[PDB]
DNA sequence: ATTTACTACTCGTTCTGGTGTTTCTCGT
DNA sequence: TAAACACCAGAACGAGTAGTAAATTGGGC
């Protein structure tokens, strides 16, 4: 069981509702919760499926160097960048 | 896309709703009130949702809550359970038939009651005692416990009512009865088929719950009763949440049930 | 003893009686007695006082789709009365009593008693051969292309509709849908047993009827068709006495 | 050391920069990182001080019932609500 | 509001920046590139930032990074350390403590001996001076090096060793500065500006650089530098290098 | 030998330290000519610049305007150990304790310290004289002084002096943490040298500005000190002073 | 009676590029 | 001179609401 955070943008209400079934919508499109590994990977399947033309990023707590990892879906001005194993995000103009 | 219930242990304990209408807005559990403020409730995170008077559930709400494997309990004064709704489908037939056979055989019913006894007090039950004789013994030990705890915490005790201290006890146990029933359903057993308790629609729920209720859950009701807060309901509910978390109750409920029925020496 | 289906309304208590409020606020008074089970179709919103009252009188609440087409949630989950569950169980734990009930299911399905000296799995063979025969026969009656089990989509949609009222009947009767006799191991085993008895009477010949046409909405118009059937033919109301008669074949005294 | 998440709205660029010193800005005003307790409460002082007329919420991982806790700063349509110890957020209409 | 550096152990080990200008936007470390895309770097999260050729730092950048306690290292070919910038001093008590031990060769001997004992596991042989101990340490290093070439099967590559050790030298120096000691005042190594850095590092250098840097050299992957860096990164994480460096220094003294 | 570069990029052309501007080059620097380069705000260092400076042993210090504030310096903790141990040796032995502290006194006020009064006793004499100076200066500029707006000017002014003082210590190659009069604090040695020349120009300037009473006393004191350090060449005399300060120990310097 | 999809419409914050002002959160 | 913040307009995007129209629904043993 580790912390989970999902940020959705330009996503249909179908998914915005689905995420509210397990996670807590603290802000507009921002969901926070504490699930297990197995639960995290089903939410990602919900996101990958229900999100249309929208960009979503999911960050969860792990035992990596940073203490967390994150994967993205769809296009956004902020895309991940690999710095020798360490993953950061750059701002594309 | 399909919706499936998550494991019980990964879920939050309970939630209490009191004044609002419960509808579904885009496939999500919401609680709208008179003023029209909305509150989103993760049903797939809660193992049981308690419904206090003043609540109005929608058809979609009860349907959704079933799909996610969340139990809905309509409760009375001090959280006493009234009605309950859940998936009619569910439970492998084997675990039901397994539970059934244990109740249909009078040799195997005693045996399984004995383990409940053994888990209850820590010591094996005395021999040459029938079910109703064992119930007599357990009943006497229960009132003994109640009396001593009242002396330990220093409360005025004369009886156990079902109509301030008793309000705390009943509320606390009602919390335990909630998650216990929710565990039995998720595990795949029937809450109606009991061993120690019979004739009642929640016999099996009481059986499992009474085993561990006095360990942590009940002595806390007494603690709060001495404190006598303006919010006895809220501080009892908040206490039980912490208990279920610390004692890992949800994670402990499923193996407890399976260990009890295992006493029948019959293949699970 | 009867049952009621309520739709499009709020279920509250305003004078110590079950009432059905409308958009306009029209009421419909329902006697708490005489009702053993209340079916809630989509569009319904139950109040706490209603649920409180229904519990006090011992009435079962089942959330159903249109005309009981699909079951979503049932009150008193797991089962209502302990004895009737054990009653169904004893019939299932003894394979001698299992045969008896299968035999009655057989007799009720086709109208004739099963041939003697046949085990459960021999009977499955016999009933299976006549079912594919029926399907073929119905295919000739409506004149559709049949090769095995568009047509299958209609039948499958139709049977799913039937499973609703059947399961809803088992719940209303007070029994468990997981404990079956012909079908076993699955959580809806008992539902399949009763359903296959009457599927061919009306439900299947209708799936074929729509199958002969080819509308753009075969799924929903089969469901809406079954909906009309269950209402007009009062199927569920006929289901409950059938179930208790089926279990009565075990020659064991039934509960109060 | 536990996971940390900060969501800022209508906040001056001063704070949006400060948060980028320790946390990772994955989305507009959304910062994620893994810090300790004392470092977390230093971030909250940065927020409470540098945020002008803006609403910010900070969520961190714990061993509570939810598995996490969250604090808010400033006014917003989504305010926290306590349900018998349990903290959720409600949507206020105009 | 004031900004203070967080503990070293809570931080990420290393980051490598190349080909771009490093400015400060709204009070934050950013890296703008040729195309003009920007990249924000949590400078208060990193214990050491390596600056490869092609980088152009701004005045505000170096100033900001110092206050947050991040070490800036200008690195050469295959990650060799060139220059370093950091807070212009750190603690007087910890420094004088280090100094006094270096001014007395009787107390210098003690510290050289413990470094020896911690390196190989056995106490150093008696009746041998500081300059005599170097022969023993020198011989075991070349002996070690030869043995490892046999274990992994290489012909005795240097690019991998130098890159790995240089990474360790970065965080080591960053640890010494954060602790409050001087990287210039060493005991085993002398004459060089990173004397104390080399002293602490080689105690534990053979522990990982050898079992893993050598492994990478024989596999001979494309772009050997990055696969050495990510390797060292995992080590610092798994072996909890940063959290153990500070108590190691005080234990040595 | 030190130089201050501002408003420009620091690159290397033709194997020499250069400062590139929009106009294209403003200052050509022979690599063997500067012993320490101070970088004022507006500067952007290149990698090639830093690479060259390490090879030749040149110290880079990021300073504010005219060295008013130090932020980051190359060669952290100290460059060569000997210059540090030299500083260290002077502070750790109490025989060598009187040393420059008496001389700092002599350099501060102009008169030699009493021949047999200890450090904390010397602290008392200077302590009595500093409060006297403060009061005396306050009477000439005609400001209201009763103890230690005016204090805001002095505190701002001393902070400016602490900048160039530390910048001198770094350029000299010594550690600002190892002090003689002040101890235990990370800028102890900075305070020692600063108090020697603090009253000469820096304090008389704070009082002067305090008398006019501006709305923004903090900023106009620093810019004044900024101008002082440049015109009066404060930094250039600081470095030989520090080496002169440490020379009082009668111990061989590096 | 409830719920969802679809359609404008308002509102909100993020973001960019334009000037003008600064070289800076102080004590030892 | 260079680098960087504060401030002020603008465009540009997505969240949110009110209104109208369509369903009562993602299945098979």
């Amino acid at each position: 069981m580790s912390m989970l955070v999902v940020v959705t943008e330009n996503v249909p209400p179908r998914l915005r509702g689905r995420l509210a079934i397990w996670l807590l919508e603290v802000r507009a499109g921002v969901y926070v919760g504490d699930v297990s590994a197995k639960i995290r990977e089903m939410i990602w399947e919900q996101i990958a499926g229900l999100a249309e033309e929208g960009n979503v990023v999911m960050a969860w707590a792990t035992n990596t160097e940073t203490g967390f990892e994150f994967q993205t879906f769809g296009l956004n001005r902020r895309t991940p960048v690999d710095l020798d194993g360490l993953r950061l995000v750059s701002f594309l103009p | 896309l399909p919706l499936n219930p998550i494991p019980l242990k990964d879920r939050v304990s309970m939630i209490f709703l009191q004044y609002g209408q419960i509808d579904v807005i885009d496939g999500a559990f919401v609680l709208i009130d008179k003023t029209g403020i909305r509150t989103h409730i993760p049903v797939g995170s809660v193992a049981c949702i308690m419904l206090e008077p003043g609540t109005r559930v929608s058809h979609a709400a009860v349907r959704l809550a079933a799909q996610v494997g969340t139990l809905l309990v309509w409760v009375g004064e001090a959280g006493v359970r009234v009605y309950a709704s859940g998936q009619p489908g569910g439970a492998r037939s084997d675990k039901l038939l397994y539970q059934a056979k244990l109740a249909l055989d009078e040799d195997l019913r005693l045996k399984v009651v004995r383990k409940m006894f053994e888990l209850r007090f820590g010591e094996p039950a005395p021999a040459r005692r029938s079910v109703e004789q064992l119930r007599g013994i357990e009943g006497s030990r229960v009132r003994a416990t109640y009396a001593l705890l009242a002396k330990q915490y220093g409360v005025t005790w004369n009886g156990r009512r079902y109509d301030t201290i008793n309000q705390c006890i009943s509320a606390a146990t009602s919390c335990l009865y909630g998650v216990t029933e929710a565990a039995i359903l998720a595990a795949g057993y029937a809450p109606a088929i009991g061993f120690v308790h019979t004739g009642k629609p929640l016999s099996f729920v009481y059986d499992i719950a009474d085993i561990i209720k006095f360990d942590t859950v009940v002595p806390k009701a007494f603690e709060i009763a001495r404190r006598n807060p303006g919010e006895p309901d809220r501080e009892v509910r908040l206490a039980c949440r912490d208990i279920f978390r610390s004692s890992k109750t949800l994670a402990k409920l499923i193996p407890l049930i399976e260990d009890v029925l295992a006493a029948g020496e019959i293949q699970p």
